[PDB]
RNA sequence: GCGGGUCGCGCCGUCGGGCCCGGGGGGCCACGCGCGCGUCCCGGGACGGCGGAGCGAGCGCACGGGGUCGGCGGCGACGU
RNA sequence: GCUGCGGGAUGAACCGAACGCCGGGUUAAGGCGCCCGAUGCCGACGCUCAUCAGACCCCAGAAAAGGUGUUGGUUGAUAUA
RNA sequence: UAGCGACGUCGCUUUUUGAUCCUUCGAUGUCGGCUCUUCCUAUCAUUGUGAAGCAGAAUUCGCCAAGCGUUGGAUUGUUC
RNA sequence: GAAGCUACCAUCUGUGGGAUUAUGACUGAACGCCUCUAAGUCAGAAUCCCGCCCAGGCGGAACGAUACGGCAGCGCCGCGGAGCCUCGGUUGGCCUCGGAUAGCCGGUCCGGGGUCCGGUGCGGAGUGCCCUUCGUCCUGGGAAACGGGGCGCGGCCGGAAAGGCGGCCGCCCCCUCGCCCGUCACGCACCGCACGUUCGUGGGGAACCUGGCGCUAAACCAUUCGUAGACGACCUGCUUC
């Protein structure tokens, strides 16, 4: 429980707001609402953002207080935030809900298709498995 | 069609807005469990107003003139009825469209019940502040049925039980079905394709 | 086969808080709820399908009980994404809590 | 003024075992087990220590109320501790006027019976809480001993007594008579 | 020594004089070569008039042009 | 009075604004939980728990006084002697 | 400061009286009593309580509280 | 002075549960102590609500009888044909309880504990499934031993708060193109146009011809009665033993 909290030197998502998913990370706590972001390669600007317009992450890093960008860059490039974020189940839902948006309807009519394929085999294979229950049980 | 909600939890001014606002528009909508909505400030104030509520009667005839039920799901009937415009025919359609209910009844035992977020006591209310029950209002002044539907209600929560566990038994063996081999082909399409 | 027109329902004029104007009419369309979603159905053509009991129909085949007031989508209305709509006959008024097809001609796909 | 965390600390003796499941409290430990609710709160219950036993009572931002409210916490775990450990004993010296009170006890310690009551003929029947027993003690007189685990438990049977035994009607600075609650202490002495 | 006016020198400033006398890419609704009529300047540029000198003419068309037209196209009967 | 219209629920005097019949756009006074058109903005800061909460000039109710209920603020006084 | 409270001062009520004339002059029948229904509390008693200069009894001051009671008569047309 | 009305002028009866106000408390911080309070617990009354008692809603149940006669008339199942009225949608979602300072899933051990996952939720309503399938024929790859609809039969009740579809077993007239990938040729290609495709074998009302199974009444008036009555209304009798 409380497994996550803000910090001096915490990478966070950002939902709402002008930068929406793009990472920032927390240098310090202005005043219980607002804490000073930066970004060294994320393509966001150093800047004061809330915390309800931000995401708390689980990845960390060893930020000084106050530190320059330069120092920011490379305790960035000393963590390998990118590689490790990219390899990550929920960078894969947000990739996905990015893709359903960038849908078309010829992949639409193939994911229909494929759709209708895999549920005729998972019906056909969820009744053999219960047939083969209730073989077991019988005796 | 019909909109079937949960009443587990929600506040009684929020979610008859939100019904009152869309039973306008036609969509048949169904409140069940109205036994449950929270109603925020503190519960003897809540019996005090309805209280006062009753004390609000004709004095030449009490019959012809105000009516005050005691069970919370036409409590819920009234509450929309006075913001509706019950004395013309659009609100008046719109109660008829409208249908409340206390427990769950059996058609809506099978049929899937809808929360509304924007109504819930724990996105609205600030968590260390008081609250009521109308359900607990309702039995303590008047409704006395508290007892049958608390009963009828912990049976359909057995037979909740018992659908759920095998509803999660055939879950487990879809998945694993899934887990099983020869489907990948058409994942090849799907996970790039948003999976 | 398959439905090609958008659902909508009619949920009144275009009015202040007494007085109504009939010329204008609001239109709770389905999926929109914002300023910036209603943009793409600026310039669709709507239409309210009723019944009668005589006989004014379309040439599509065969003579029907089905009667429509055609009318198209003028602009926006307020930060919920409701549509104004200017219809050739105005709304019979028994159409309010009903629905009105938004079918996808001219707009600009 | 929206403080940044209030912590309490509570040391837990080898004799006892703490275990949560959320908010829920259950202390088990020699003289039964107890268990609570600390569902109304929202105060967060965390404990560390291989063998070690510490428990901390940390609150978050709040209000000026709910740092009041996080030090109840601590003492009523400390109340908890005391009651598995060694037990509650409330002994009350039955203070009579000319009419003395003849107190037994029915259902195994669970039913106080109250007689002669300053001349009132009505007899007194006062039940007890499930988890509390009655006594009447050796070598002294007239004093009744309550034992328990449950602080709010046993005092809320004591009250019940001292409330039953209530002089009506009159001015009470005089007839000085009623079960009143003399010593508050433990059971297991010496610890 | 502190103030008011003026004169003389230097430093600036996509400043102003179509800035000029004479030298070592872009834009301009800016044009009769023969030679000779006066003003200004150093054989050449500006102006009124004549020495050159607006020589030949409205031919067709598009007009973001004195408040739109199609030399655009469909569809239906004995009870609408 | 001699004066409609939009808000103030309802109104002679209030606030905008004055009236030939209409279409389009915009706005004042006012408002955007439902009646009842509009915040369904991932609105911002802080205060308030009221067993008679509070809710918009005229306007449809209230004082002197008191509160270790909470939030700021001023003047001071103690404390490793 | 149990109960009181001068000198001063802040409020509530229309159960008295006063002030105005806003409606009513082609009429709103003007006192009291009898009978009858409902409501309020600024509580006389009853139910549950707190405080006294409350020993008991009997009283006084307050709180939640209008559910139920709140007479028979001589006098006066009486309200009183 | 009978019957009947009537008298506190005769006689009988008038009934208990809950949450709580005032108040007194418990634990316990704020504020090392204290405290009835700030979150929590207790006792608590002619107050309040319900019980009991009255009339029962444009409120709903369960059950009986449902039209003889000599032609009749009327219900249930499955039928084909025509025609009048009324108004709305153009797939349906067959379901865990509960929390938000916490919770979901998988799983050895004795419903619980330990352990392993995922978590701005992907065992997700920014979702899942028949699904965008216009249809037919030939010819092949992958999947498929359940076949796939039922005028189908028989058993089980799943479910009682307002229930009617779903599941299993044994056969039946049959189907191995019930679905995705490829080849082939056609069906109105109605030549630029709308209300088109839907749960519809839509709701109820009056009749027309055919198959099977059946049904053979009850109110109201009249008359009588008094336990009732202004008139209506209410309780009653009517067999040939
Ligand atoms: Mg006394
Ligand atoms: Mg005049
Ligand atoms: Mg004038
Ligand atoms: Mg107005
Ligand atoms: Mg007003
Ligand atoms: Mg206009
Ligand atoms: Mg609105
Ligand atoms: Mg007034
Ligand atoms: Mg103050
Ligand atoms: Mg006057
Ligand atoms: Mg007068
Ligand atoms: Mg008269
Ligand atoms: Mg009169
Ligand atoms: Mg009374
Ligand atoms: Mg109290």
């Amino acid at each position: 429980v409380f497994r996550r909290f803000v910090e001096v030197g915490r990478v966070a998502y950002v939902s709402f707001g002008p930068h929406a998913g793009k990472l920032v990370a927390i240098v310090d706590v202005i005043d219980q609402n607002r804490a000073l972001v930066d970004g060294p390669c994320t393509q966001v600007r150093r800047q004061a953002m809330p915390f309800k317009c931000m995401q708390l992450t689980d990845f960390i890093l060893k930020f000084p207080h106050s530190a320059h960008q330069k120092y920011v860059r490379q305790a960035w490039q000393k963590a390998d935030i990118n590689t490790k974020w990219a390899a990550t189940r929920w960078a894969k839902k947000i990739e996905a809900r990015e893709r359903k948006a960038k849908m078309t309807d010829f992949d639409r009519f193939k994911v229909m298709k494929a759709k209708k394929m895999r549920n005729r085999i998972i019906k056909n294979e969820v009744k053999k498995l219960q047939k083969a229950a209730l073989l077991k049980a019988s005796p | 069609q019909v909109l079937v909600l949960d009443g587990r939890g929600h506040l009684l001014g929020r979610l008859a807005a939100i019904v009152a606002k869309q039973v306008l528009l036609g969509r048949k909508v169904v409140v069940v469990r109205c036994e449950g909505i929270n109603i925020s400030g503190n519960f003897y104030r809540n019996k005090l107003k309805y209280l006062a509520f009753l004390r609000k009667r004709m004095n030449t005839n009490p019959s012809r003139g105000p009516y005050h039920f005691r069970a919370p799901s036409r409590i819920f009937w009234r509450t929309v009825r006075g913001m509706l415009p019950h004395k013309t025919k659009r609100g008046q359609a719109a109660l008829d469209r409208l249908k409340v209910f206390d427990g769950i009844p059996p058609p809506y035992d099978k049929k899937k019940r809808m929360v509304v977020p924007a109504a819930l006591k724990v996105v609205r209310l600030k968590p260390t502040r008081k609250f009521a029950y109308l359900g607990r209002l309702a039995h303590e002044v008047g409704w006395k049925y508290q007892a049958v539907t608390a009963t009828l209600e912990e049976k359909r929560k057995e037979k909740a039980k018992i659908h759920y566990r095998k509803k999660k038994q055939l879950m487990r063996l879809r998945k694993q079905a899934e887990k099983n081999v020869e489907k990948k082909i058409d994942k090849y399409t799907e996970v790039l394709k948003t999976h | 086969s398959g439905r090609l027109w958008s659902k909508a329902i009619f949920a009144g004029y275009k009015r202040g808080l007494r007085n109504q104007r009939e010329h204008t009419a609001l239109l709770k369309i389905e999926g929109v709820y914002a300023r910036d979603e209603t943009e793409f159905y600026l310039g669709k053509r709507c239409a309210y399908v009723y019944k009668a009991k005589n006989n004014t129909v379309t040439p599509g085949g065969k003579p029907n009980k089905t009667r429509v007031i055609w009318g198209k989508v003028t602009r926006a209305h307020g930060n919920s994404g409701m549509v104004r709509a200017k219809f050739r006959s105005n709304l019979p008024a028994k159409a309010i809590g009903h629905r009105i097809r938004v079918m996808l001609y001219p707009s600009r796909i | 003024m929206k403080t940044i965390l209030s912590n309490q600390t509570v040391d837990i003796p080898e004799n006892v075992d703490i275990t949560l499941k959320g908010r829920t409290v259950i202390v088990k430990g020699p003289r039964g087990t107890l268990r609570r609710d600390f569902n109304h709160i929202n105060v967060e219950l965390s404990l560390l220590g291989k063998k070690k036993k510490r428990l901390r009572v940390d609150k978050w931002w709040g209000n000026r109320k709910e740092l009041a409210t996080v030090r109840t916490i601590c003492s009523h775990v400390q109340n908890m501790i005391k009651g598995v450990t060694l037990g509650f004993r409330y002994k009350m010296r039955s203070v009579y006027a000319h009419f003395p009170i003849n107190v037994v006890i029915q259902e195994n310690g669970s039913l106080v019976e109250i007689r002669n009551f300053l001349g009132e003929k009505y007899i007194r029947r006062v039940r007890m809480r499930p988890g509390v027993a009655c006594s009447v003690s050796q070598a002294q007189k007239d004093e009744l001993i309550l034992e328990g685990n449950d602080i709010e438990l046993v005092s809320n049977s004591a009250a019940l007594i001292q409330q039953a035994t209530t002089v009506k009607n009159k001015d009470i600075r005089k007839f000085l008579d009623g079960i009143y609650v003399s010593e508050k202490g433990t059971v297991q002495q010496a610890d």
